[PDB]
C-alpha cells in the first residue's frame, strides 16, 4: 500500500482484526503497522492553492502571495480565514476594497508597499431621527448616470467536420 | 385523490353593487431568495493525477481542459461575490438607529441588531442562520463579505428605510417620523392619511403581532428556508458524486493510480491511466457544466433579489405580488446563509360591506363624477368615499366634478349635491 | 474601464476560440497532433485508431465550447431582455421603479449604441440641499383636524406652513391645501395653529 502523507498516533478504536481504514472517498485514512501492533492515522501532506496579489506591472513589480486554506506554519505575515498572506502589511485602517482576497480582507498598493486590511463598507452616518423633525430639500440637482448593458455576441459559426477532419 | 385547486367562490356581481372594505389588516410575508453559492474550486491536476508525474505528463496531451475548468470555476466564484455585492451593497453609507426608539408604537427590536451579541445580528437573522445546515483537490473559497458585514449592510438598509423612508435610495437620507412615512405609504396605495393616524395604535399592534408570528413560524419549522437548503444540498451532491467518481475504474484494472504504477511498467500503465484520466476528466466537465447552469440560476435569483431590495425596500412598489400578496407598504431585509429574506409589510382589506353604487348622479340635469372615490348608498342616503376604505363623506362640489348631463351616462342616479 | 462589461464579453469569446484552436495542437494520446502526418506515415489499420483518438479529443473540445457558448448566450439574452425592458420602461416612459433607472427619481433616459451593447444616460432628480424643520401630521383649528391634501406640514420655529414633500415651497395653511377629518382627541402628534379661510 503505497502513498504519501503524515503518519500520526491515532485514537481510532481499531478492532483486533481490522488492518486499515478508509475515508468516504474510498481512500486510506489509517493503517496498522505490519511490524507493530500500532495504528497510525494518515493525513495528506499540507497542500494548498497559491495565488499572487499584485497591482499593475505598469505601476510596480512588488507583489504578495496567498497560500489558501493553510496555516502560517508549513510555509511580514498575516493569518486570515482564507490562509497565509506574505508580503503584505497588516493595517488597522479600513479602506475600499481594491484587490479582494476573502473574509473581508482586501489588499491594495499604497505609500510604497502592499497592504491588506479589513474592507470598509462605507461612511457611517447616523440619522437625526425624531417624531417631530423632518428634513426637506430646498434645492436639487439633475444627475446623469451611465448604464452599460451587453446585448449581442459575436455570431461565430464552426464547421465541426473541417475543425476535426480538415 | 384528485387535488383541489381551491375553495370555489362566486362574486355577487351586479351592475349596481360594490363591496368596499370597512377595515383592514397589516400582513407580513416572508420571501426567501437565494443569492450566492459555495465558492468551490478544484485543482483538476490533483483531482485526476494526484501526486503522479507520469499521469500528469499524459494529462498534458489533452491540452487546456484543466485550465479551462479552473477558469470557469473561478468565474463562478467571482460571480457569487458580485451577486452578494449587488444585493446588499446598494447603499454607500452605513446608517444607524438612534437610542430613542420612538417609532409611533412600531416595534423593530426583533429585526434590528442585538448589540449585546458577538455577531451584530437580529433575533430573526439568528433563527435563519440556525435553520440552515476534501484532500482530492477540492477546496472551498471563503466569501468576500462575512456574515457580520452582510448584517451591517442589512442594518444600514433597515435604519434608512425606517428613519428616512425611500429618500436614502434616491440620495441623502432625509429624516421623517415613522408614522408620517407610513401615511405617505398609505396615500401611495389609494388610502388617505387620516386612516393611519386614527388607527395608528391598531396598525402598530398588528405589525408587531405579525413580526411575532414570523418568529414563531421560523422557530417551529425549517422547511420555509428550503430554497436555500436545497441549493446547498445540490452542490454537496455534485461534490460527493465527483469524489465518488474517483473510486471507479472506467475499464481499467484498478481505481487507484499508485497501485497501477506499482504493478505495471509504463507501456501499459499508460493505457490504464489514460482510461482513468478520460473518466475523471469527463466527470469534472460534467460537474463544471452543472455548476455553471446552477450559477446562472443563482445569478438570476440574486438579480431578482437586488431588484426587490430596490423597488421594495428602498421604495414602495405598485407592482402586484412582486412584494407580497397585498398592497405594498414597505419591506425589511434580513440576511441568511447564501441568501436574503424580505419581510413585506402589506395592506390587506379584511372587513367588507355591500353597498349599492352608481357611476354618477344628477343635481340640476348636470352629471357629477367623483374626483377620487366612488358613490355609494346603504339604502337611503348617498355618499362619496374612497374605494379602498369605507370613509363616507357628504357629496359636494368639492368632492366631485361636472361633465355633461344625465341623458348620456348609463346607470346614473338622482341625489342632492350640497354646496358649502 | 467604464465599458468593461462589454469588452469582458469579447475577451471571453476570444479565449473560447483560441483555446479551441490550441486544442488542435494536442495529441490526446495519439502519436502526433497532425492528421496528414499520420496519414502519410501509417496505413489505415492503425491510422484509424490514432484518428479515432484525435476525433474523440476534438469532438469533446467542440462540445465544451458549444456548451460554454450556450450558457454565455443565455446570460447575454438575459442582459438584452433587461436592456429592452429598460428602453421600454425608462426611455419610452418614466419609471417609478427605484434604481432601475439610476440612483434617483427617474426623469428620463437617452439611449446610445455601443459595440455589442447599449448605453443608457439616466437623467434623475437628486435632492441636494436639505433643511431641518419641526413637523406635525395635523393641526387643530376649531376642534377639527386638518391634514394636507398633497404635501406635509412644517415649522420654521414660529409659523407653520404646508409644502410638498420633496421641495421646500412653503405656503399658507388653508382649507384649499388641506382636508378635514375627525377631531383633535384622536390623532397623535397633532398641534395647534390657525387655518386661513379665503
Ligand atoms: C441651488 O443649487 C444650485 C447649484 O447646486 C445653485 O446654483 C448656483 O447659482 C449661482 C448663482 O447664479 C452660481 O454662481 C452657481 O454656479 C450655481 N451652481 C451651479 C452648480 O451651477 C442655486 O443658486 C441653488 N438655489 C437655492 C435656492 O439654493
Ligand atoms: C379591524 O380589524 C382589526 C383586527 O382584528 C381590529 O383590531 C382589534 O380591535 C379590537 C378593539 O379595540 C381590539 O380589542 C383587538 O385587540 C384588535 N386586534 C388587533 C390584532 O389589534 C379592529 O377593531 C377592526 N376595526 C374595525 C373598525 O372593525
Ligand atoms: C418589542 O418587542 C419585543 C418582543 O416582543 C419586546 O421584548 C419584550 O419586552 C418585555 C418587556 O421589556 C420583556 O418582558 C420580554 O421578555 C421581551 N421579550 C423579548 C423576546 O425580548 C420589546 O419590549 C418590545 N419593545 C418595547 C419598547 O417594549
Ligand atoms: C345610510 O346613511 C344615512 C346617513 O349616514 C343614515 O341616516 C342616518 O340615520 C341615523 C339613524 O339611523 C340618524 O341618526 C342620522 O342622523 C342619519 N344621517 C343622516 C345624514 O340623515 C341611514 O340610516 C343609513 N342607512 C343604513 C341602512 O345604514
Ligand atoms: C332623475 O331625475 C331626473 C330629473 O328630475 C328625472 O328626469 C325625468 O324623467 C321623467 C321620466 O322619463 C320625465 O317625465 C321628466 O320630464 C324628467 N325630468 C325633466 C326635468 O324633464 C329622472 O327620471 C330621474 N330618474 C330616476 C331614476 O329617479
Ligand atoms: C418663520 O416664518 C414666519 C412667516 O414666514 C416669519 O414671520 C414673518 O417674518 C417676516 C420677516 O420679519 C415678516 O415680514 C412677516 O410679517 C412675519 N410673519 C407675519 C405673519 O407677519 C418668521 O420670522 C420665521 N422665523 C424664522 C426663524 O425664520
Ligand atoms: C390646542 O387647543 C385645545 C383647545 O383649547 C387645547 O385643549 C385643551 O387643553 C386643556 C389643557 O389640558 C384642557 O383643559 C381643555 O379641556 C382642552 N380643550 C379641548 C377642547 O380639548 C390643547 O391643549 C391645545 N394644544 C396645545 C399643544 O396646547
Ligand atoms: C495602535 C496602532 O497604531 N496600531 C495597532 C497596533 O498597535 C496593534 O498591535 C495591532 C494589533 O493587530 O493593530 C494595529
Ligand atoms: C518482528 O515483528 C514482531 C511483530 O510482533 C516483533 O515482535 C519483533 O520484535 C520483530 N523482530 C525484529 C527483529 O524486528
Ligand atoms: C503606464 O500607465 C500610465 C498611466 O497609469 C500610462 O500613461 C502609460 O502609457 C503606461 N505605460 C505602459 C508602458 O504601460
Ligand atoms: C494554526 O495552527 C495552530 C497551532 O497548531 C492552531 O492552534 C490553529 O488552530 C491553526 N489554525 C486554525 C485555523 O485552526
Ligand atoms: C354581499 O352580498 C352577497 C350576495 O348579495 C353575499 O353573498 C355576500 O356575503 C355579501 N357580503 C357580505 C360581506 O356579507
Ligand atoms: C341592471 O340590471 C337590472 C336587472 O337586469 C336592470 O333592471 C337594470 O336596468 C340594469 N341597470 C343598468 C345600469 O344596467
Ligand atoms: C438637523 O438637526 C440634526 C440634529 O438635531 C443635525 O444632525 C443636522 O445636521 C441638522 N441639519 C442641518 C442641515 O444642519
Ligand atoms: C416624541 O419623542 C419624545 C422623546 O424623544 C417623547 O418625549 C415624546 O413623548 C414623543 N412624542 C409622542 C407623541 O409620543
Amino acid at each position: 500500500l503505497t502513498g504519501t502523507g503524515v503518519l500520526t498516533e491515532s485514537n481510532k478504536k481499531f478492532l483486533p482484526f481490522q488492518q486499515f481504514g478508509r475515508d468516504i472517498a474510498d481512500t486510506t485514512d489509517a493503517v496498522r503497522d505490519p511490524q507493530t501492533l500500532e495504528i497510525l492515522d494518515i493525513t495528506p501532506c499540507s497542500f494548498g492553492g497559491v495565488s499572487v496579489i499584485t497591482p499593475g506591472t505598469n505601476t510596480s513589480n512588488q507583489v504578495a502571495v496567498l497560500y489558501q486554506d493553510v496555516n502560517c506554519t508549513e510555509v511580514n505575515v498575516f493569518q486570515t480565514r482564507a490562509g497565509c498572506l506574505i508580503g503584505a502589511e497588516h493595517v488597522n485602517n479600513s479602506y475600499e476594497c481594491d484587490i479582494p482576497i476573502g473574509a473581508g480582507i482586501c489588499a491594495s498598493y499604497q505609500t510604497q508597499s502592499i497592504i491588506a486590511y479589513t474592507m470598509s463598507l462605507g461612511a457611517e452616518n447616523s440619522v437625526a431621527y425624531s417624531n417631530n423633525s423632518i428634513a426637506i430639500p430646498t434645492n436639487f440637482t439633475i444627475s446623469v448616470t451611465t448604464e452599460i448593458l451587453p446585448v449581442s455576441m459575436t455570431k461565430t459559426s464552426v464547421d465541426c467536420t473541417m475543425y476535426i477532419c480538415g | 385523490y384528485t387535488m383541489s385547486l381551491g375553495a370555489e367562490n362566486s362574486v355577487a356581481y351586479s351592475n349596481n353593487s360594490i363591496a368596499i372594505p370597512t377595515n383592514f389588516t397589516i400582513s407580513v410575508t416572508t420571501e426567501i431568495l437565494p443569492v450566492s453559492m459555495t465558492k468551490t474550486s478544484v485543482d483538476c491536476t490533483m483531482y485526476i493525477c494526484g501526486d503522479s508525474t507520469e499521469c500528469s505528463n499524459l494529462l498534458l496531451q489533452y491540452g487546456s481542459f484543466c485550465t479551462q475548468l479552473n477558469r470557469a470555476l473561478t468565474g463562478i466564484a467571482v460571480e457569487q461575490d458580485k451577486n452578494t455585492q449587488e444585493v446588499f451593497a446598494q447603499v454607500k453609507q452605513i446608517y444607524k438607529t438612534p437610542p430613542i426608539k420612538d417609532f409611533g408604537g412600531f416595534n423593530f427590536s426583533q429585526i434590528l441588531p442585538d448589540p449585546s451579541k458577538p455577531s451584530k445580528r437580529s433575533f430573526i437573522e439568528d433563527l435563519l442562520f440556525n435553520k440552515v445546515t476534501k484532500f482530492n483537490g477540492l477546496t472551498v473559497l471563503p466569501p468576500l463579505l462575512t456574515d457580520e458585514m452582510i448584517a451591517q449592510y442589512t442594518s444600514a438598509l433597515l435604519a434608512g428605510t425606517i428613519t428616512s423612508g425611500w429618500t436614502f435610495g434616491a440620495g441623502a437620507a432625509l429624516q421623517i417620523p415613522f408614522a408620517m412615512q407610513m401615511a405617505y405609504r398609505f396615500n401611495g396605495i389609494g388610502v388617505t392619511q387620516n386612516v393611519l393616524y386614527e388607527n395608528q395604535k391598531l396598525i402598530a399592534n398588528q405589525f408587531n403581532s405579525a413580526i411575532g408570528k414570523i418568529q414563531d413560524s421560523l422557530s417551529s419549522t425549517a422547511s420555509a428556508l428550503g430554497k436555500l437548503q436545497d441549493v446547498v444540498n445540490q452542490n454537496a451532491q455534485a461534490l460527493n458524486t465527483l469524489v465518488k467518481q474517483l473510486s471507479s475504474n472506467f475499464g481499467a484494472i484498478s481505481s487507484v493510480l499508485n497501485d497501477i504504477l506499482s504493478r505495471l511498467d509504463p507501456p501499459e500503465a499508460e493505457v490504464q491511466i489514460d482510461r482513468l484520466i478520460t473518466g475523471r476528466l469527463q466527470s469534472l466537465q460534467t460537474y463544471v457544466t452543472q455548476q455553471l447552469i446552477r450559477a446562472a440560476e443563482i445569478r438570476a435569483s440574486a438579480n431578482l433579489a437586488a431588484t426587490k431590495m430596490s423597488e421594495c425596500v428602498l421604495g414602495q412598489s405598485k407592482r402586484v405580488d412582486f412584494c407580497g400578496k397585498g398592497y405594498h407598504l414597505m419591506s425589511f431585509p434580513q440576511s441568511a446563509p447564501h441568501g436574503v429574506v424580505f419581510l413585506h409589510v402589506t395592506y390587506v382589506p379584511a372587513q367588507e360591506k355591500n353597498f349599492t353604487t352608481a357611476p354618477a348622479i344628477c343635481h340640476d340635469g348636470k352629471a357629477h363624477f367623483p374626483r377620487e372615490g366612488v358613490f355609494v348608498s346603504n339604502g337611503t342616503h348617498w355618499f362619496v368615499t374612497q374605494r379602498n376604505f369605507y370613509e363616507p363623506q357628504i357629496i359636494t362640489t368639492d368632492n366631485t366634478f361636472v361633465s355633461g348631463n344625465c341623458d348620456v351616462v348609463i346607470g346614473i342616479v338622482n341625489n342632492t349635491v350640497y354646496d358649502p
